[PDB]
C-alpha cells in the first residue's frame, strides 16, 4: 500500500478503517507484540494526512504483581518481599493482586523461616492463602453431594450449581492457582514454628477446598478435556 | 507418610563449630540442596516440590533437620534412597538409646514381640528342622534385632547363632550371609571382649574368602558393625591388617572399570575404608589412606558410563567427609585438594556440581595468588555450564570473593564477566555485580564504587545491542545505589533484560540519576558527562539522559 | 521487532520499531 | 558351553523371581535385594562367558532381562546402564536392537531426571537411525527418528545449552522450529512429522522465545492427544521449569 501509488492505496484502505485497526491493535494489546506492523500502520497514516520513595517502590511492584500472569513469578515474589511489613497483608489481600505469587511468596518466606529469622512475607501469604481457601468454600452448596461421573442425579437443589460454580471462566481458574500456594503450604507445615501450624478452625474448610478441587477437575473433563 | 529410621555410624563433625566451619555450612549447604534436588530417589517424598529433602534420623525424639545431619548419612546409601539396608542403626545408638553399655514404638508394645520372637526362633533353630526355613528365621533374627531393646536379647542371639554355627553344615552359603552380620551385631552390642572377640574374628576372617558374593558383603557388613567398639589392642593388632589387606586387593583392581562389578559390593568396601582411615588412623597401614585416596580419584576420573553416578557421588561424600574429620595427613589432604578441580570441568551437571562441593570443603579446610586460579573454575563454570548449574554457580559466588579475596583483587574479574559476549547468562552475574558492591556499601567502602563505576561507564557503553547496552547499565547503577528503594528494583531489571520500551529507557535515565545526584566533585560530574556525549546520537537513551543530566 | 542475542540460543532482544 | 549358558540364565531367573516375590508381589519393607545381588553377580559370570564364546547378541539378551528387571525394581539408573551396555553388544550387527535397547536406556536415565544424559543418548540413536536407515528413511528407522526429534527438542527447551554445549545437531535441530531473521515465516517441514505436530512444535519453540506462557499452557492441553505419555512428562517439566525455575532453592 506504501509502495503502490496513493490515489488507489486511499481507495484500498480509507482512513476511517485504518483508525479502526489502529484502535484495535491498541485495545488488543497486539500494538505491542506486533510493532513493525503498527508502526506501518501510523506510516500510513503519515502518508495520508521523579524521586524513588518507598510509595514509588510500592506504585512500581504494583505494575508487575497487580497483574494475571505467570511469567516472572521468582522476581516477582522477591518484589513483595521488600514492600513493608505493614504494607503486605493489605497489597496481596486486594481484588487486583496476582494469586501466581502466594506459592512463590511461601517458598521465598520459608527459606528465611529455615534461616533462622522470622518471615514477613510468610506470615502475610499464609493467612491471605487461607482466607482466600475459606472464601471459595462459602460459595459451595451447603449440602455435599457425591460426584458420579455417570449420574448428575440431583439437578435443581445441587448439580445446576455446580456448573455455574465450574465453567466460569474466573472462578474454575482461581481453584488450582490457590491449590498451588495451599500446597506449597501443606508440603512445609511440620517444619514450621508451633504457631504458624494450621489452626483448627480451618481443617474443615481445607477438606471441603480440596474436594472441591478434585470435582471441578473431573467437571472439566467431563465438559471440556484434560485440564493443565 | 514415613520410612524406616536410621541412626548412622557417623558423629556430628566439630570442624563445622568453627568459624570457617560455619561459614562452610553456608555454602556447602546451597550446593547440598542442589545436589539432592538433582540425583536424590526421592523415596519418602511424594510430591513435586524440589527443596523437601528428608532423613528419618530422629535426636536420641523428634527428626534432625537435613541441615544438621550435613555428611552424617552412611556412605554405602545412595542418595535418598529409603529401603532397608543391612547397617540401619549403629550399634552407639543401640548403647545410648536403651542405656545398655560395656520398647514402646506408638503405643505399640514392641517389648512383646521382640521377646516372643526370640523364644519361637531360638526352639525352631536349634531343636530335625526344614533346611529351608532356618535361613528364612536367620533373616528374620538379623532383622527384628533393630527393635531390640534390653542386653540379654543379644545375649541369647548370640549364644543361639554361635551354637547353631556348630550345628549346620559347614558347606552352607544361604545360611552363612545372615549368620556372619547376625553375630558381628550381637557380639558388637556385646562390647567384643576376649570372651567374644576371637570367634567373631575367626568367623569374619574366613568368611571374606567365601564365593558368595553376599556372604562377602555381610562380612563386610559384620567388620562395620564389631569396628564401632572400643576394641582391645590384642583384637585390634590381627583384625584390622586382614580388612585393610582385603580393601587394598579388590578395590585396586576394579576402580576403572566399576559397572562391570556388583554396586553394593562397592559402596560397602568403600565405608569400611572411610570408616577405617576417620576411627583408625595410627593402627590402619601407611600406604592405607594415601592408596584409597589415589583409587578413589581413580573412580572419580571415570567416564559416565565406566562409574555409575551412585557410586561416583559415595566415593566424593566419603571423600569430603575424610577432609572434615581432621585425621588426614596433609600429604592426602593436599592430594586428594589435586583431584577436586580436574572433576569440575565436565559435561553432567550433578557430577560437576558434587565436585564442586568437594573443592569448597578444601579451600574452606585450608583457612597466595592460588585462590585466583580457584575463582576462575567458578566464573567459567557460570560461563559453560547449563542454568540448573549456572544459578547456582552464582548465588554461591558472593561469599566465595568475600571469603578468600580482598574486593579490588575480583573487582575487575566480576565486572568483566558481566560484560563479556562470551557470557550467557548476564541476569545470573547482575546479582553477583550487586551483592558485590552492597557488601562494600555495608562496610563503610563507597568510595570504591563511585571509582569503579566511572572507572569502567565506557566499557558498557561499548555493549552491541542497546537494549543489553541500557540494560546492564540499569543493574549497575542500581547496584552502586544508596538508596534502598532503588537497590531493591534489581528484580525489576532482571525480569526485563531483552526489552527496550518506554519505560525501560526512562528506568534507565532515573537510576543513572539518582547516582549523579547523590553518589557523584565538578571533575567526575563533568567526565560522566563526557563519557555519555560519545553514544548521545539524537534517539539514543543516552541522548534522554543527557537532557536530564545537563538541564 | 525482536532479534536472537548472540550471548545465548534461547535468549531474544528486541530492536527499534 | 550353550548348556551351561542356558543353566546360568534359568539360575539368575530363579534369583530374579525370588526378587520380584518379595519386591513386587509382597511389596516386603524388609526386602534389601540379596536376591538381585546374586541375580547380578550370576549374569556377570554368564556376559563373560557368553563374550568369551564371541556371540554378542546372545550376551546383549542378558543385559536386556537384568536392565529390564531393575527398572521394574525401581532402580532405573541401573537399568540404563545395562540397556547401553546391550546396545553396544548389539550394534556391529543388528542397528534396529541396537536403537530398541538405546530407546529403552533413555526411558530410564528420564525415570532417573538424568535429562542431559537422555538428551545424549536420543541424539545418538538419531545419528544411528539416519546412518543405517537412509533422505528419506525406512519405515521402522522413520519412527525412531519421529522420537527422537520430538524428544530432543522438548529436552532442550528443559535445559536451554549455553553456546558452549549447544553442538551443531542441536542448532541443527532447533533452527528448523526457529526464525533466522526478522521477515521469515521460520522453516516448512521436510515431511518427518505429522504437520499439526510440527506446526504446534513450532509454536512451541517460538512462544519459549517470546516468553508468551499462556500460549505455552495453551499448546501443553493441544499436544496432549498427540504425544506418548514419556513426551507428555517432559512438555510438563518445560512449563514447569518456565514458571517455577529451579537452581534459586526457592
Amino acid at each position: 500500500l506504501l509502495a503502490a501509488n496513493l490515489q488507489s492505496s486511499m481507495a484500498q484502505l480509507p482512513m476511517e478503517e485504518l483508525n479502526r485497526i489502529q484502535e484495535y491493535l491498541q485495545s488488543s494489546g497486539l500494538a505491542q507484540r506486533h510493532q513493525r506492523l503498527y508502526s506501518l500502520l501510523d506510516r500510513f497514516r503519515l502518508s495520508t494526512m521523579v524521586s524513588p520513595d518507598k510509595d514509588w517502590y510500592v506504585h512500581l511492584v504494583k505494575s508487575q504483581c497487580w497483574t494475571r500472569s505467570d511469567s516472572a513469578l521468582l522476581e516477582g515474589a522477591e518484589l513483595v518481599n521488600r514492600i513493608p511489613a505493614e504494607d503486605m497483608n493489605a497489597f496481596m489481600m486486594n481484588s487486583e493482586f496476582n494469586l501466581s505469587l502466594l506459592a512463590p511468596c511461601l517458598s521465598l518466606g520459608m527459606s528465611e523461616i529455615s534461616g533462622g529469622q522470622k518471615s514477613a512475607l510468610f506470615e502475610a501469604a499464609r493467612e491471605v492463602t487461607l482466607a482466600r481457601v475459606s472464601g471459595t468454600v462459602q460459595q459451595l452448596p451447603a449440602v455435599h453431594h457425591v460426584f458420579q461421573p455417570e449420574l448428575p442425579a440431583e439437578p435443581a437443589a445441587y448439580w445446576s450449581k455446580l456448573n455455574d460454580l465450574f465453567g466460569d471462566a474466573a472462578l474454575y481458574q482461581s481453584l488450582p492457582t490457590l491449590a498451588r500456594a495451599l500446597a506449597q503450604y501443606l508440603v512445609v507445615v511440620s517444619k514450621l514454628p508451633s504457631h504458624l501450624h494450621l489452626p483448627p478452625e480451618k481443617e474443615k474448610d481445607i477438606v471441603k477446598f480440596v474436594v472441591a478441587t478434585l470435582e471441578a477437575l473431573s467437571w472439566h473433563l467431563i465438559h471440556e478435556q484434560i485440564p493443565l | 507418610v514415613s520410612c524406616l529410621e536410621q541412626q548412622p555410624r557417623n558423629k556430628p563433625l566439630k570442624a563445622l563449630d568453627t568459624r570457617f566451619g560455619r561459614k562452610l555450612s553456608i555454602i556447602r549447604g546451597i550446593v547440598e540442596q542442589e545436589i539432592q534436588a538433582m540425583v536424590s530417589k526421592r523415596e519418602n517424598i511424594a510430591t513435586h516440590h524440589l527443596y523437601q529433602a528428608w532423613d528419618p534420623v530422629p535426636s536420641l525424639g523428634a527428626l534432625i533437620s537435613h541441615e544438621k545431619l550435613l555428611l552424617q548419612i552412611n556412605p554405602e546409601r545412595e542418595l535418598g534412597s529409603m529401603s532397608y539396608k543391612l547397617g540401619q542403626v549403629s550399634i552407639h545408638s543401640v548403647w545410648l538409646g536403651n542405656s545398655i553399655t560395656p520398647k514402646h514404638r506408638a503405643g505399640v508394645d514392641i517389648h512383646s514381640c521382640s521377646q516372643f520372637l526370640l523364644e519361637l526362633y531360638s526352639r525352631w533353630i536349634l531343636p530335625r528342622t526344614p533346611a529351608i526355613l532356618i535361613s528364612e528365621v536367620v533373616r528374620s533374627l538379623l532383622v527384628v534385632s533393630d527393635l531390640f531393646t534390653e542386653r540379654n536379647q543379644f545375649e541369647l542371639m548370640y549364644v543361639t547363632l554361635t551354637e547353631l554355627r556348630r550345628v549346620h553344615p559347614s558347606e552352607d552359603e544361604i545360611l552363612a550371609q545372615y549368620l556372619v552380620p547376625a553375630t558381628c551385631k550381637a557380639a558388637a552390642v556385646l562390647g567384643m571382649d576376649k570372651a567374644v572377640a576371637e570367634p567373631v574374628s575367626r568367623l569374619l576372617e574366613s568368611t571374606l574368602r567365601s564365593s558368595h558374593l553376599p556372604s562377602r558383603v555381610g562380612a563386610l557388613h559384620g567388620i562395620l558393625y564389631v569396628l564401632e567398639c572400643d576394641l582391645l589392642d590384642d583384637t585390634a593388632k590381627q583384625l584390622i591388617p586382614v580388612i585393610s589387606d582385603y580393601l587394598l586387593s579388590n578395590l585396586k583392581g576394579i576402580a576403572h572399570c566399576v559397572n562391570i562389578h556388583s554396586q553394593q559390593h562397592v559402596l560397602v568396601m568403600c565405608a569400611t575404608a572411610f570408616y577405617l582411615i576417620e576411627n583408625y588412623p595410627l593402627d590402619v597401614g601407611p600406604e592405607f589412606s594415601a592408596s584409597i585416596i589415589q583409587m578413589c580419584g581413580v573412580m572419580l576420573s571415570g567416564s559416565e558410563e565406566s562409574t555409575p553416578s551412585i557410586i561416583y557421588h559415595c566415593a566424593l561424600r566419603g571423600l569430603e567427609r575424610l577432609l572434615l574429620s581432621e585425621q588426614l595427613s596433609r600429604l592426602d589432604a593436599e592430594s586428594l585438594v589435586k583431584l577436586s578441580v580436574d572433576r569440575v570441568n565436565v559435561h553432567s551437571p550433578h557430577r560437576a556440581m558434587a565436585a564442586l562441593g568437594l573443592m569448597l570443603t578444601c579451600m574452606y579446610t585450608g583457612k597466595v595468588i592460588v585462590a585466583m586460579e580457584r575463582v576462575s573454575v567458578l566464573f567459567d563454570r557460570i560461563r559453560k555450564g547449563f542454568p540448573c548449574e549456572a544459578r547456582v554457580v552464582a548465588r554461591i559466588l558472593p561469599q566465595f570473593l568475600d571469603d578468600f579475596f580482598p574486593p579490588q583483587d575480583i573487582m575487575n574479574k566480576v565486572i568483566g564477566e558481566f560484560l563479556s559476549n562470551q557470557q550467557p547468562y548476564p541476569q545470573f552475574m547482575a546479582t553477583v555485580v550487586y551483592k558485590v558492591f552492597q557488601t562494600l556499601h555495608s562496610t563503610g567502602q563507597s568510595s570504591m564504587v563511585r571509582d569503579w563505576v566511572m572507572l569502567s561507564l565506557s566499557n558498557f557503553t561499548q555493549r552491541a545491542p542497546v537494549a543489553m547496552a541500557t540494560w546492564s547499565l540499569s543493574c549497575f547503577f542500581v547496584s552502586a545505589s544508596t538508596s534502598p528503594w532503588v537497590a531493591a528494583i534489581l528484580p525489576h531489571v532482571i525480569s526485563r533484560m531483552g526489552k527496550l520500551e518506554q519505560v525501560d529507557v526512562n528506568l534507565f535515565c532515573l537510576v543513572a540519576t539518582d547516582f549523579y545526584r547523590h553518589q557523584i566533585e565538578e571533575l567526575d560530574r563533568r567526565a560522566f558527562q563526557s563519557v555519555l556525549e560519545v553514544v548521545a546520537a539524537p534517539g539514543s537513551p543516552y541522548h534522554r539522559l543527557l537532557t536530564c543530566l545537563r538541564n | 521487532y525482536l532479534i536472537r542475542s548472540s550471548f545465548n540460543w534461547f535468549v531474544f532482544v528486541e530492536v527499534p520499531c | 558351553g550353550p548348556g551351561e549358558a542356558l543353566a546360568l540364565t534359568e539360575a539368575a531367573r530363579l534369583f530374579l523371581r525370588q526378587e520380584r516375590d518379595a519386591r513386587q508381589r509382597l511389596v516386603c519393607p524388609a526386602a534389601y535385594g540379596e536376591p538381585l545381588q546374586a541375580a547380578a553377580s550370576a549374569l556377570g559370570a554368564a556376559v563373560r562367558l557368553h563374550l568369551e564364546l564371541g556371540q554378542p547378541a546372545a550376551a546383549a539378551a542378558l543385559c536386556l532381562e537384568l536392565a529390564a528387571a531393575l527398572r521394574d525394581l525401581g532402580q532405573p539408573a541401573a537399568a540404563a546402564g545395562h540397556f547401553q551396555r546391550a546396545a553396544q553388544l548389539q550394534l556391529p550387527q543388528l542397528p534396529l536392537a541396537a536403537l530398541q535397547a538405546l530407546g529403552e536406556a533413555a526411558s530410564c536415565q528420564l525415570l532417573a531426571r538424568d535429562y542431559t544424559g537422555a538428551l545424549a543418548v536420543f541424539t545418538r540413536m538419531q545419528r544411528l537411525a539416519r546412518e543405517h536407515g537412509s533422505p528419506a528413511a525406512l519405515g521402522a528407522f522413520s519412527d525412531v527418528l519421529v522420537r527422537c526429534e520430538v524428544s530432543r527438542v522438548l529436552l532442550l527447551l528443559l535445559l536451554q545449552p549455553p553456546p558452549a554445549k549447544l553442538l551443531p545437531e542441536h542448532a541443527q535441530t532447533l533452527e528448523k522450529y526457529s526464525w533466522e531473521a526478522f521477515d521469515s515465516h521460520g522453516q516448512e517441514s521436510s515431511g518427518q512429522l505429522p504437520e499439526e505436530l510440527f506446526l504446534l512444535l513450532q509454536s512451541l519453540v517460538m512462544a519459549t522465545h517470546e516468553k508468551d506462557t499462556e500460549a505455552i499452557k495453551s499448546l501443553q492441553v493441544e499436544m496432549w492427544p498427540l504425544l506418548t505419555a514419556e513426551q507428555n512428562h517432559l512438555l510438563h517439566l518445560v512449563l514447569q521449569e518456565t514458571i517455577s525455575p529451579s537452581g534459586q532453592g526457592v
